[PDB]
């Protein structure tokens, strides 16, 4: 299994971006998928998680109300819809599988990251 | 309060207890099929026994059949449960219940342990172990019987950030729990007040950070 | 017996949500099914009998449906009093049996645990036993994993874990893991480590101390 984030880019404050994390290989529908972000010279931080369908979506304080995480099992893909972008949202954005079916956060598999930059 | 249980408490394996349940006057106790249902610590609801309203028919869960006897006295609005040959697994809160109303239950604790107050040990932070703005400290409340203990901090002045965990039954037959609190690192007095009413014992333990 | 199975074990919801809970019986019970509500430390309260009939005084946002073997409890607009454990119960035949429960808990934002590790006290050590405590504080959601490593050897069978109810103010959980050894075993080893994972953590958090050092 491999992951590839795409949809990063440059956007003005208040604008939107739609991130996608595609998983090549084994089927991920039974595992939670999580988004993290890492700004330059700051720790890697939690953004969102989409658990199995029906098990709910969970968000960090910083992105609550603005970002929506969702999944397409048919496409082995997870999406992060980012609305009302802020300059502080600038970071590289990563997705990861939780290899634990019971959701304890065993992030073994990571994608390479997509750059998000919000600026005038 | 429409139903009130009594007759529970401490017993040893192989012993007997008689539970009784008194209904308030306007409850129409005579019209109800009446039941005992039990709940073990950390577990769900477990049906014990039912008796019909006029007393003709009694029904039992298999694991209490022949050990427990349900009965009722409609003139006194009272339900009984005679429990013989008790075992440790019978330890639970026992509720007196009609379909639409449950009493608050009575605790039965079946154990070989003797009543014993707790030992209290500090959970101390240190200079090495404390990084950032928040420190944690607490008290390990160990080897007591039966439940419960209450834990307060600085005689009840410190409440914000306090977490007292539910007790665990150890293989010794004695209970254990911790109580913790987080405070500013720069604040590093903190004393946990441990009360164990069944033994009439009380222990105050000052929790001291160590310096490295 | 008639096995009652409930789904999901737990669900996270907010005030105003529409919540559905399901109950399935091994046999057909056709409508002899009750739903109960229980807050920690309190007796259960009947919400629905005959699997659709609202019980007197229960607010109308509660409804039940179903017959045969599949039953549903719906709360149309969740209120703060509704965060509780819900049980189904068949009244069809003896033995009377309950479902295993569904906890309806308060949803909030993700908080990774802060981890703290405490050595045994010198007073306890003299007694012959060592309790090493690891605290996971103020985290959400509930799922977490805590492992013990003593001189890097993963421990099994010598720890107990305990968890608080959702905090009344911030809706987080806290959890303790207690590792218990004999004095003689404890004094063999140098490094005592607590390793923690949570969906809010990008990599596992380890807290440790060296026995015999400050």
């Amino acid at each position: 299994v491999q992951l590839q984030e795409s949809g990063g880019g440059l956007v003005q404050p208040g604008g939107s971006l739609r991130l996608s994390c595609a998983a090549s290989g084994r089927t991920i529908s039974s595992y939670a998928m999580s988004w993290f972000r890492q700004a330059p010279g700051k720790e890697r931080e939690f953004v969102a998680t989409a658990r199995r369908s029906g098990d709910g979506a969970f968000y960090a304080d910083s992105v609550q109300g603005r970002f929506t995480v969702s999944r397409d099992n048919a496409k082995n893909t997870v999406y992060l819809q980012m609305n009302s972008l802020k300059p502080e949202d600038t970071a590289v954005y990563y997705c990861a599988i939780d290899s634990d079916t019971f959701y304890s956060g065993s992030y073994d598999y990571w994608g390479q990251g997509t750059q998000v930059t919000v600026s005038s | 309060v429409q139903l009130l249980e009594s007759g529970g408490g401490l017993v040893q394996p192989g012993g007997s207890l008689r539970l009784s349940c008194a209904a308030a006057s306007g409850f129409t106790f005579s019209s109800y099929d009446m039941s005992w249902v039990r709940q073990a610590p950390g577990k769900g609801l477990d049906w014990v026994s039912t008796i019909s309203g006029g007393g003709t028919y009694t029904y039992y869960q298999d694991s209490v059949k022949g050990r427990f006897t349900i009965s009722r006295d409609n003139s006194k609005n009272t339900l009984y449960l005679q429990m013989n040959s008790l075992r440790a697994e019978d330890t639970a809160v026992y509720y007196c219940a009609s379909m639409d109303y449950w009493g608050q239950g009575t605790t039965v604790t079946v154990s070989s342990a003797s009543t014993k107050g707790p030992s209290v040990f500090p959970l101390a932070p240190s200079s090495k172990s404390t990084s950032g703005g928040t420190a944690a400290l607490g008290c390990l409340v160990k080897d007591y019987f039966p439940e419960p203990v209450t834990v307060s901090w600085n005689s009840g002045a410190l409440t914000s950030g306090v977490h007292t965990f539910p007790a665990v039954l150890q293989s010794s037959g004695l209970y254990s729990l911790s109580s913790v609190v987080t405070v500013p690192s720069s604040s590093l007095t903190y004393i946990c007040n441990v009360n164990h009413k069944p033994s009439n014992t009380k222990v105050d333990k000052k929790v001291e950070p160590k310096s490295c | 017996d008639i096995q009652m199975t409930q789904s999901p074990s737990s669900l996270s919801a907010s005030v105003g949500d529409r919540v559905t809970i399901t109950c399935r019986a091994s046999q057909s019970i056709r409508r002899y099914l009750n739903w109960y509500h229980q807050k920690p430390g309190k007796a259960p309260k009947l919400l629905i009998y005959g699997a659709s009939t609202l019980q007197s005084g229960v607010p109308s946002r509660f409804s039940g449906s179903g017959s045969g073997t599949d039953f549903t409890l719906t709360i149309s607009s969740l209120q703060p009093e509704d965060f509780a454990v819900y049980y189904c119960q068949q009244s069809h035949s003896a033995p009377l049996t309950f479902g295993g429960g569904t906890k309806v808990e308060i949803k909030r934002t993700v908080a990774a645990p802060s981890v703290f590790i405490f050595p045994p006290s010198d007073e306890q050590l003299k007694s012959g036993t060592a309790s090493v405590v690891c605290l996971l504080n103020n985290f959400y959601p509930r799922e977490a994993k805590v492992q013990w490593k003593v001189d890097n050897a993963l421990q099994s069978g010598n720890s107990q874990e305990s968890v608080t109810e959702q905090d009344s103010k911030d809706s987080t959980y806290s959890l303790s893991s207690t590792l218990t050894l004999s004095k003689a075993d404890y004094e063999k080893h140098k490094v005592y480590a607590c390793e923690v994972t949570h969906q809010g953590l990008s990599s596992p958090v380890t807290k440790s101390f060296n026995r015999g050092e400050c």
